[PDB]
């Protein structure tokens, strides 16, 4: 209950907001082992 | 600073924009006026 | 002719326990050293009256309320704060005020300022930013001398009695032993009152003792100096007048009412 | 510079000239000195 | 002949105009800055 | 008198540190690095000496060896300001 | 409409890679960070 | 509604570098024994301050700078001098003064006008009609409540000179003629000394409210009656803080 005793009190014209001005994210880098140079040193072999 | 237990390396966030302590315009080294706007650096007041 | 409108940018991070306390204080008087259009919440707080790096007494406020321009809080939104100057000549239309003083202002009085010379100030502690704001009391112009003198008189006796208005008496003691602090929070004023009336009741005998190395024309000048330099700080005057139209005549404490400019 | 393309500005001749405003890249710095006065080297192997 | 004689009695020294040219911004220096500039003015005369 | 204001705002768009500073050169020193002692008689501190004349003599003996010291007739209220000199030579006097 | 904003915000979100490992060691998992920061308000002014 | 502007018909018998001598005097104070719209140049001159055929002095001008209606010269056009009164009851929306003091003026101070006492006047002289105008030095209400102390500490030294401000010494003098005028300042001093002591001062020596309630009334009247009341307050809105001697500043009524 919030009666306006006399008439048209203040705080009936406020219009004050707050805005989410953006959003930022990142994309990981996915590396492969054979694209490196370190893999000259090994002979990888799949063996189930 | 109350967030002393909060931050890890608060050195970098307190090394930039200290306010001037002494008055830059008087004949002697008086204390700063209540509303001066100058800013200095304190490499010694940082490491004590 | 426009009202000299001031804006104080309320910072963020004010916990809602404090924004909820800034609303209810709308119409209280605050002081500015210099008068601008954009102020800061620190230019209002208690840290402005610091003389010797320490909070002020009830004497330094008596000069501060004569050297710093005043301004009545007009309206507050959760984002900022808006206030109108009073002292200078400006047509500010609304200009209400809420009586913050333990007394009832009758209709058509004149209002002067006064620091909290008895008790604790119903101030506001903005802890999320680290400062406190104090608001001067609005006492009537006729009750000024009695209060400012009786507060010193009831202190000299403890170092060695009621106010009444609108037919309603107000016990100044408030039923507690305030003998600690209040006899030192007023120390600087009473101690400067001693040696300005203690010099007075002796130099008159010194001049002509038949009315009823110690220069004379130095102390006669050091007495008229002090007694006159203090003859304005304690003798303050009115700044506002409580006018009402089609409303109540008496305004109980804590309640707001409209005023005009002297 | 290095491996990057950067501008190289000096804004004290287009703006900040002929106006009464100080160029904000001319700053201050405060350095505290210490000197011992009246120290006697309270030893014998140290006074030679 | 007169043009030389008139240009000569008008030209201030170089060692006295180059330093004050380095302290032109807000050329109404406060009491301290002129006192700190004169110490360099006395030195930049003997060096050249 | 016409006056024109304009509100603005800003915010940082990085996760780390974007700007960096570096004091590169040295202009003139702004304070002379000379001897100028401090006088503690400016402070209106706590417990005073007992015989006021001994205080008055200590203060004058102190003042007979420096130029930064209060104006001899002490005021009944104020900041005990020192006397402004007729001139200054090397720069702002840094206190020791 | 800047004069009506209570406080505008921007949001971040960054992922972090990981490395598989041997024992004895608690196995790593992906971490996700979420950040928010607020805008500060300023102004300019001139007259004639 | 509208400020009390005063036009005073300048006489046309003046040199071009005499009407150009009044435009270096805008923002300065004048006085008026009577207050009307239409006036004459004789009324604000030193020829009018004459007490009885006799010239004035310090303790006689200070009995006139608090018995007349001070006014500010706003803008003098050739042939007519415009001015705005002060202590009347009407507002002056745009006002200003020129600092004639030898010291600095801060913001918010209280301005009190004092006759030239520093042994160096800034009088404007007119040989054309044979007049002379005196412009009083606007002094803040602190230094003004010490110059009034020193003038009486000398005036009573007669009937039996330096003052520090903002860290500097300032020297003054006086011309104490008119023994009537140097006696008239004694009776008020001794009266206020009489009317400040009461029966309650015995505790102060070794009711107490009554005593100080009577004493504040004496303290408020003493400095106002031996000197001049504050008449103007300097309130800069955008201008710099201090007002160096000679500058013009934004003042408001008190």
């Amino acid at each position: 209950f919030f009666k306006q005793i006399r008439s048209d009190d203040n705080s009936l014209y406020s219009a004050q907001f707050d805005i989410l001005l953006g959003t930022y994210c990142n994309t990981l880098n996915f590396v492969r082992f054979l694209e490196l140079g370190l893999s000259v040193a090994c002979i990888c072999t799949k063996f189930p | 600073v109350n967030t002393n237990c909060n931050t890890l390396d608060r050195l970098l966030m307190e090394a930039k924009a200290v306010a001037s302590q002494s008055s830059t315009d008087t004949e002697y080294q008086f204390k700063r006026p209540p509303g001066s706007t100058e800013m200095t650096q304190d490499p010694c007041g940082l490491f004590q | 002719a426009m009202p000299f409108e001031i804006e104080v940018l309320l910072p963020g991070e004010l916990s809602p326990a404090e924004t909820s306390a800034l609303q209810k204080c709308e119409g209280k008087i605050i002081t500015f050293s210099t008068l601008r259009h954009r102020a800061s919440l620190v230019d209002i707080a208690l840290s402005s009256y610091y003389i010797n790096g320490a909070p002020p007494d009830t004497l330094s406020l008596l000069e501060a309320y004569r050297m710093r321009f005043a301004a009545v809080i007009t309206r507050v939104i959760p984002g900022k704060l808006l206030a109108h100057a009073i002292g200078v000549g400006t047509p500010t239309p609304g200009l209400f005020i809420q009586n913050t003083s333990p007394v009832d202002l009758c209709n058509g009085d004149y209002i002067c300022l006064l620091p909290p010379v008895f008790g604790s100030a119903d101030s506001i502690r903005l802890d999320s930013v680290g400062l406190e704001i104090v608001f001067p009391l609005t006492i009537p112009q006729t009750l000024m001398r009695e209060i400012i003198a009786k507060v010193v008189a009831r202190a000299v006796e403890r170092t060695a009695d009621v106010i009444c208005y609108n037919g309603r008496r107000y016990e100044l003691e408030t039923n507690l032993q305030h003998r600690d602090g209040s006899d030192a929070a007023i120390r600087t004023l009473v101690l400067n009152l001693m040696f300005s009336i203690n010099e007075g009741c002796l130099l008159l005998l010194a001049l002509i003792p038949t009315l009823l190395r110690f220069p004379i024309y130095e102390t006669i000048s050091s007495w008229i100096s002090t007694s006159s330099r203090l003859g304005d700080t304690l003798g303050t005057r009115a700044i506002l007048r409580v006018c009402v139209f089609d409303g109540p005549s008496t305004v109980h404490p804590g309640d707001r009412t409209a005023v005009i400019q002297v | 510079v290095g491996d990057k393309l950067v501008f190289l500005e000096a804004l004290e001749r287009r703006v900040y000239q002929a106006t009464r405003v100080a160029y904000p890249l001319i700053g201050n710095i405060d350095i505290t000195f210490i000197m011992p006065m009246g120290v006697f080297q309270a030893n014998s192997m140290d006074r030679y | 002949d007169q043009l030389l004689g008139v240009l000569l009695e008008k030209a201030p020294p170089l060692s006295l105009l180059s330093p004050i040219n380095k302290f032109q911004p807000e050329g109404h220096l406060n009491r301290v800055a002129r006192a700190a500039l004169l110490s360099d003015l006395k030195r930049r005369v003997c060096a050249d | 008198n016409f006056t024109l204001t304009q509100p603005r705002a800003h915010v940082d768009l990085g996760v780390g540190y974007t700007a960096v500073c570096a004091t590169a050169a040295l202009r003139c020193p702004l304070t002379d690095m000379g001897n100028t002692a401090q006088n503690l008689f400016f402070s209106r501190g706590g417990v005073p000496m007992l015989h006021d004349n001994v205080t008055e003599s200590l203060r004058r003996i102190t003042a007979s060896g420096g130029r930064l010291n209060p104006t001899e007739p002490l005021p009944i209220f104020g900041g005990l300001r020192p006397a402004t000199s007729a001139g200054i030579a090397r720069g702002q006097a840094s206190v020791c | 409409e800047l004069a009506y904003v209570r406080d505008g915000v921007i949001q971040f979100e960054v992922q972090q890679p990981m490395i598989a490992r041997d024992g004895p060691h608690p196995v790593d998992q992906p971490v996700h960070n979420y950040m928010v920061k607020r805008i500060h308000k300023r102004s300019l002014s001139a007259a004639f």
